[PDB]
């Protein structure tokens, strides 16, 4: 495979730092000018730094000029990023995006997000979506995952850890007048294998240490309880 | 500065359709100029480098043209997993720059949301506030109402929105409404509904359920 894995981010306050870490594999990084492009949320896609491949030639966006130092280490075939004296504004998904000469961007990793916020760090709490007792759109029946209660940005949620991905609804964040996020993740499953499958979301919140896995169960009804 | 503007911002084509993208360099940037597609969230990816030529493995229905001052990027034989934004991005001159971007959204049949209702669960009502979800799933177009009602009172202002973006299969959308409300006035009331107003709804759907019965 060809892979570009971001590390680094999270939240900082404004005016403080941060080291975005970008790691390459299975490409030749020595001839491969490396590329740092943000992306604001709700915003378009943002070029701030490059790096010539045999390092030392480096560019920037006037937006970060002064403040964001790019560099990369051959011999670890890592590429980084020293973000100093942050805006708000700078908050972003940071991805690193490599490309031979005027060729364009052809190798990228899977982004790195950056929040700047005065607000401190939260972990989601993760409450189970019970499937009803009839649920009858036919054979599908329809269970989640509600995840509340959490700052800042992302969230990442797997169904019975990767194992079952189809159906699966993870809906876009929605920011509470709390100053937190809240979203759920939804699945439709056979409802005749509601009692024969296990069926468990596994939440995990970079910011904090919070990784739950929260079993889905129906329950009883008859009596609730 | 190059500057980059990309015409139109956003579009709905249905599949098997043409699409046309524009794009235009403030300064002749000869053929150096790249068309990425990035699915919503998803990281980019590089579709025609040097505006004609096809990275490996694109779909040979993705062309581009021109060149200098004006590009052009063609979709020929929209599939749905198509939906997605596009940028063009000039490689010619520092600072490189992209453009605006274009939104392509898949035009489908009208579907019908499937409605599920869900109560709070038992964990959280010991945080003293609960809430009550209403999920629409799998609908086109995009626009729906959730109408929440609480023992056939209506209720407003207390209801936040989340909508899926475009799925790349079927091309439809999920759409999910939370009733958030304190744990104290949860209990007092029994009946919880969601009425849902669609397009492809001849009649609001309504899920309900009662407080304690289930």
């Amino acid at each position: 495979e060809v892979q570009l894995l971001e590390s680094g981010g999270g939240l900082v306050q404004p005016g403080g730092s941060l080291r975005l870490s970008c790691a390459a594999s299975g490409f030749t990084f020595s001839i491969y000018s490396m590329n740092w492009v943000r992306q604001a949320p709700g915003k378009g896609l943002e070029w701030v730094s490059s790096i010539g491949s045999s390092g030392g030639t480096t560019y920037y966006a006037d937006s970060v000029k002064g403040r964001f130092t790019i560099s990369r280490d051959n011999s670890k075939n890592t590429l980084y990023l020293q973000m100093n004296s942050l805006r708000a504004e700078d908050t972003a998904v940071y991805y690193c995006a490599g490309s031979q000469w005027l060729y364009g961007m052809d190798v990228w990793g899977q982004g790195t997000t950056v929040t700047v916020s005065s607000a401190s760090t939260k972990g989601p709490s993760v409450f189970p979506l019970a499937p009803s007792s009839k649920s009858t759109s036919g054979g599908t029946a329809a269970l989640g995952c509600l995840v509340k209660d959490y700052f800042p940005e992302p969230v990442t949620v797997s169904w019975n850890s990767g194992a079952l991905t189809s159906g699966v609804h993870t809906f876009p964040a929605v920011l509470q007048s709390s100053g937190l996020y809240s979203l759920s993740s939804v699945v439709t499953v056979p409802s005749s294998s509601l009692g024969t499958q296990t069926y468990i979301c596994n939440v995990n919140h970079k910011p904090s240490n919070t990784k739950v896995d929260k079993r889905v169960e129906p329950k009883s009804c008859d009596k609730t309880h | 500065d190059i500057q980059m503007t990309q015409s139109p911002s956003s579009l709905s084509a249905s599949v098997g359709d043409r699409v046309t993208i524009t794009c235009r360099s403030s300064q002749r940037i000869m053929t150096y100029l790249n068309w990425y597609q990035q699915k919503p969230g998803k990281a980019p990816k590089l579709l025609i480098f040097v505006a004609s030529h096809s990275q490996s493995g694109v779909p040979s229905r993705f062309r581009g043209s021109g060149s200098e001052t004006d590009f052009t990027l063609t979709i020929s034989g929209l599939q749905p997993e198509d939906s997605a934004t596009y940028y063009c991005q000039q490689s010619f001159w520092t600072p490189l720059t992209f453009g605006g971007g274009t939104k392509v959204e898949i035009k489908r049949t009208v579907a019908a949301p499937s409605v599920f209702i869900f109560p709070p669960s038992d964990e959280q009502l010991k945080s003293g506030t609960a809430s009550v979800v209403c999920l629409l799933n799998n609908f086109y177009p995009r626009e729906a109402k959730v109408q929440w009602k609480v023992d056939n009172a209506l209720q407003s202002g207390n209801s936040q929105e989340s909508v899926t973006e475009q799925d790349s299969k079927d091309s439809t959308y999920s759409l999910s409404s939370t009733l958030t409300l304190s744990k104290a006035d949860y209990e007092k009331h029994k009946v919880y509904a969601c009425e849902v107003t669609h397009q492809g709804l001849s009649s609001p759907v309504t899920k309900s359920f009662n407080r304690g019965e289930c």
